[PDB]
RNA sequence: AGAGAAAUGGGACCAACCUCACAAACGCGUCUCAGAGAUAAUUAAUGAUUUAAUCUUAACCUAAUUAACUCAUAAUAAAUCCAGCCCUAGAACAGGGCACA
RNA sequence: GGGUUUACGACCUCGAUGUUGGAUCAGGACACCCAAAUGGUGCAACCGCUAUUAAAGGUUCGUUUGUUCAACGAUUAAAG
């Protein structure tokens, strides 16, 4: 969470995972979640919204970040890892920011 | 940078690469932590 | 063939008549060296391949000599050339793009106004000198006690060695070595007596053979482009060009006596 | 078995011309040899006095290898004479400038250290690569066997082959190269 | 194995006068100065030129002018 | 085998994982009571440089190493074998295994020298100017001191420098 | 960063002055002086062992990079006539001339 | 770690290794004065202080003292 914290998220709009607790590949959605989450970045931008979209037959977690660049990355993680979603976001609000 | 024959890092931020054949404590905080074993 | 930018030009072999002044425009005096080319041929043509591997050779040869002291190859190759022998004979290396056939004389209008060349020659020969004279070592004190000393070396070397140096300067032939002048500018170029002013001092005795070629200095290395690729061909324009051709600086004789305003 | 003297003698002292291929070789194990056809060890009628000696021809000579990071340790000083004039150059340098100077030098060293060493050396002949003159491509009778066995690469190995091989261990599906 | 090779060309026969073209091929000479000639016999014997050069009266003396011979 | 595979559509970025089918162990190992990899193949010992086919069985496609968490080898042979992993490399082994630049590949440089059996870097040695006596000599240290005890068909000791 | 000027030293020559009662010698007088690679120390690009970072006794390509040191380039680089007479060529030996006059 | 001053022992020479300073000639080493590339500074810039790599080239002219040294005058990029 301190890379998302010294970032400078300040340049986005709305973040929102979309996940179900109930399935076996949610450990690494639910660590970005925490980690996009925490205080840090809180306290980095107010103007932003986090939400949580908590189902039961969705059977497929996603990320929605749209940003005020008319960004909308959406990445689809049910495999990959939690750090590598989290560098791959970093990077992408990086370049485009 | 200081040429030393024993390297021991001075701050938290030290970290020790190993480079051209020799170890440098290398401290981007404090650049007068430079240290080169010779 | 085309000039090309990474080609070379022949050169020449001239005559060192003497020297003179040669004021410019800007009040400036400045010293050229006439260089005469009496008579400059192509005597024989060795391929790339059978000379260097990178480069052609050209073989000039110099003034006009005589039959009658010269052996029996050199007489029946010159024979065979259809041409008199000639004194000095020297190798310039060219590109392969700049090749001439033998037998070709060459005029002094091979040169415009404004050019940087090299100038090759023996020196004057000093014969066997001393070191004072050779390399320039300080003698000792004239009267102050010196005995049989107010030339002498010196040391020539130190004591642990126990011998001297292959690169000790010692008393030796001086002057009979080739030896080459690079950027000399040229300034005049008389076409009826062909005649070369060439500024700066010339390596060599008057009346002697001088190897006249292109600067291969790095500033100058491109600057054959506006040149007669191949040679100065007079049959080939159909014009005959001025008596001298000056530099775009150079006071000619015909002067309205230039003032400064 | 019966022959005249004459020829019996010339075919006993007669001249031999070996080939020997450097790609991928080491300079050691090449001079070893090298030294060794030159010296004439290799027949029972040899002799110090005798003139028992045989041409090596070296192909290959750009493409040495050397074991080691000795491309870059070892040099090779030498010393025109006048004061200053101490060069030393790297093996790789040298290698570099000529690339006959390296197994050149190495068998001029492996060689023994009496006059025949210059006579013996004159009939050498070295080539860097596999440009031979007709002239002295004829006089070649055999071949030596390299002394370094040339060790495949990974894209050299048949698929046969790969899949005998057998794997050692099995990665996770979750992991990613 | 494989065969004899056998060349055999003489290119100084002339259609005029054969007792001539034999002749052309046999006065071919050539003469050379002490250092060529050296150079010459150490290229083709693959030798040094240490060796082509001739001895002295000291040593041209001492050599036994009836040696053994075994067998 | 895990994917990471991005979608560029219209200032829209799609990142996705996809498990692609990884080849399992063989079925029957010499030596199943082993615990370590190597050790139960009973090729402790058996390796070295040239041995291309047992390398390449455990490195990334960019040449790197693959962690011991995920392999699963023990410290003394991981570190063998990353010590052959750095040699063959230099050797000139596993040419599939380097990056792609197709902007780097044009502009050719001078060819790579013939090595093998080399320990350190080419790039982080200095060539020695001294080179010592008989008596104090600088050895020129070829191959790991990590292989040491590999078996000897031949009885004699590795010479580790010369 | 861009223009010039000078000195030292390497290598050369008398158009003028200076030494100068030989036609030459000489400085106090005049002319010229250079392209590429490589690096040691030190910076950054991608990247694993250590799924992050990290200039790498981890590979692959990377780039600004001390002087040396080599190489482009230049100098010599047409062999078997030499009695005699000259030479800005020379101790002797060597070398260049003796046809325009 | 080096063998640059003094001393230490007397191993080589007392049927001879001629002894300090200067003139000429310098060769070599780097434990670098300048010139070149850098790091750190209680480095704001000019001046500075130290460390690294680098030896192709240089390291002045005078008064006094026989002086090596030593003080002073004028400079240089420096007077190792
Ligand atoms: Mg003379
Ligand atoms: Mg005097
Ligand atoms: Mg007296
Ligand atoms: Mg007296
Ligand atoms: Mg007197
Ligand atoms: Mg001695
Ligand atoms: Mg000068
Ligand atoms: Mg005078
Ligand atoms: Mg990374
Ligand atoms: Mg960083
Ligand atoms: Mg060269
Ligand atoms: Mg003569
Ligand atoms: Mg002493
Ligand atoms: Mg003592
Ligand atoms: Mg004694
Ligand atoms: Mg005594
Ligand atoms: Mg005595
Ligand atoms: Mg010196
Ligand atoms: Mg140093
Ligand atoms: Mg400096
Ligand atoms: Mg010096
Ligand atoms: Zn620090
Ligand atoms: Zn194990």
């Amino acid at each position: 969470a301190a890379a998302l914290a010294r970032l400078g998220l300040r340049a986005v709009k709305q973040v929102r995972v979309q996940f179900c607790p109930f399935e076996k590949n949610v450990e690494s959605t639910r660590t970005f979640l925490q980690a996009v989450s925490s205080e840090k970045v809180r306290c980095t931008n107010l103007n932003c919204s986090v939400i949580a979209d908590v189902r039961h037959d969705g059977s497929e977690p996603c990320v929605d970040v749209l940003f005020g660049d008319g960004h909308r990355l959406i990445m689809r993680g049910a495999h990959l890892t939690a750090q590598e979603m989290l560098t791959a976001f970093a990077s992408h609000i990086q370049a485009r920011g | 940078f200081k040429t030393k024959g024993v390297l021991k890092k001075r701050c938290r931020d030290c970290y020790l690469v190993k480079r051209r054949g020799r170890w440098f404590i290398y401290c981007k905080t404090n650049p007068k932590h430079k240290q080169r074993q010779m | 063939h085309p000039w090309e930018p990474g080609s070379s030009r022949v050169g020449l072999i001239a005559l060192k008549l003497g020297m003179m002044p040669l004021w410019t425009k800007d009040g400036q005096k400045h010293v050229v060296t006439l260089l005469q080319v009496q008579d400059c041929h192509v005597l024989k043509y060795t391929p790339k391949e059978n000379h260097n591997g990178r480069m052609a050779a050209l073989t000039v040869g110099g003034k006009t000599v005589s039959h009658f002291h010269k052996s029996a190859s050199i007489l029946e190759f010159y024979q065979e050339l259809g041409l008199p022998p000639k004194q000095k004979v020297k190798i310039f290396n060219v590109t392969e793009n700049a090749v001439i056939k033998p037998g070709t004389p060459l005029y002094a209008a091979h040169f415009r106004p404004g050019q940087y060349v090299d100038v090759t020659a023996k020196t004057i020969g000093k014969g066997f000198q001393g070191v004072m004279r050779r390399w320039g070592f300080k003698g000792q004190p004239a009267t102050h006690g010196q005995t049989k000393t107010h030339r002498r070396p010196g040391a020539i070397s130190t004591g642990d060695v126990a011998r001297v140096w292959p690169g000790t300067k010692m008393p030796g032939q001086l002057g009979n070595i080739d030896r080459t002048a690079f950027g000399l500018k040229v300034w005049r170029i008389n076409t009826k007596h062909n005649i070369i002013y060439v500024n700066g001092s010339v390596p060599g005795h008057k009346n002697c053979l001088v190897k006249i070629k292109d600067s291969k200095l790095p500033a100058y290395k491109d600057f054959c482009k506006n040149l007669p690729f191949p040679t100065y061909f007079p049959d080939g324009d159909e014009e005959a060009l001025p008596e001298d051709l000056y530099d775009e600086n150079v006071c000619q004789p015909g002067a309205p006596s230039i003032t400064f305003t | 078995s019966s022959f005249s003297k004459a020829p019996q003698q010339w075919a006993t002292f007669a001249r031999v011309w070996y080939l020997l291929d450097g790609k991928m070789q080491p300079p050691g194990k090449l001079a070893a040899m090298a030294s060794v056809k030159l010296q004439g060890l290799h027949k029972p009628v040899y002799h110090q006095l005798s003139d028992c000696g045989d041409h090596v021809v070296i192909m290959n000579t750009r493409h040495i290898a050397f074991s080691g990071n000795k491309w870059e340790q070892k040099v090779y000083s030498s010393h025109t004479g006048y004061p200053g004039g101490f060069r030393q150059v790297t093996a790789a340098q040298l290698h570099q400038k000529d690339p006959v100077a390296i197994v050149k030098l190495a068998i001029y060293g492996m060689l023994p250290k009496n006059l025949h060493r210059r006579t013996m050396m004159q009939r050498l002949h070295l080539f860097p690569d596999e440009d031979i003159p007709e002239d002295i491509l004829k006089n070649l009778v055999e071949e030596l066997p390299q002394p370094r066995k040339v060790p495949r690469r990974l894209d050299e190995y048949t698929q046969e082959e790969i899949e005998a091989f057998p794997r050692v261990w099995s990665p996770p599906e979750d992991y990613r190269l | 194995t494989k065969p004899i090779p056998r060349p055999d060309p003489v290119h100084n026969i002339e259609e005029t006068h054969d007792l001539v073209l034999k002749t052309r091929l046999e006065e071919k000479g050539e003469h050379l100065e002490q250092g060529p000639m050296i150079e010459q016999l150490s290229k083709m014997f693959f030798t040094t030129k240490h060796r082509w050069y001739p001895r002295g009266q000291y040593h041209r003396r001492r050599r036994k002018p009836n040696p053994p011979k075994d067998r | 085998f895990r994917e990471v595979v991005e979608i560029l559509d219209g200032k829209t970025t799609i990142i996705e994982g996809r498990i692609t089918e990884t080849p399992q162990e063989s079925p029957n190992p010499p030596n199943p009571t082993g615990q370590c990899p190597i050790c139960r193949w009973n090729l402790k010992h058996k390796y070295n440089y040239e041995d291309v086919l047992l390398l390449s069985q455990f490195i990334r496609p960019h040449g790197g190493m693959l962690p011991r968490r995920i392999t699963g080898l023990c410290q003394e042979e991981h570190l063998k074998i990353e010590e052959c992993v750095k040699m063959a490399h230099r050797a000139g082994l596993l040419p599939n295994h380097r990056p792609k630049l197709p902007e780097g590949f044009v502009p050719k440089s001078k060819p790579r020298l013939n090595r093998y059996l080399t320990r350190w870097s080419p790039r982080s040695v200095k060539p020695i100017y001294n080179k010592g006596h008989r008596w104090n000599k600088v050895r020129m240290p070829v191959g790991s001191p990590l292989l040491k005890d590999n078996v000897s068909y031949s009885g004699r000791p590795l010479l580790l420098y010369h």
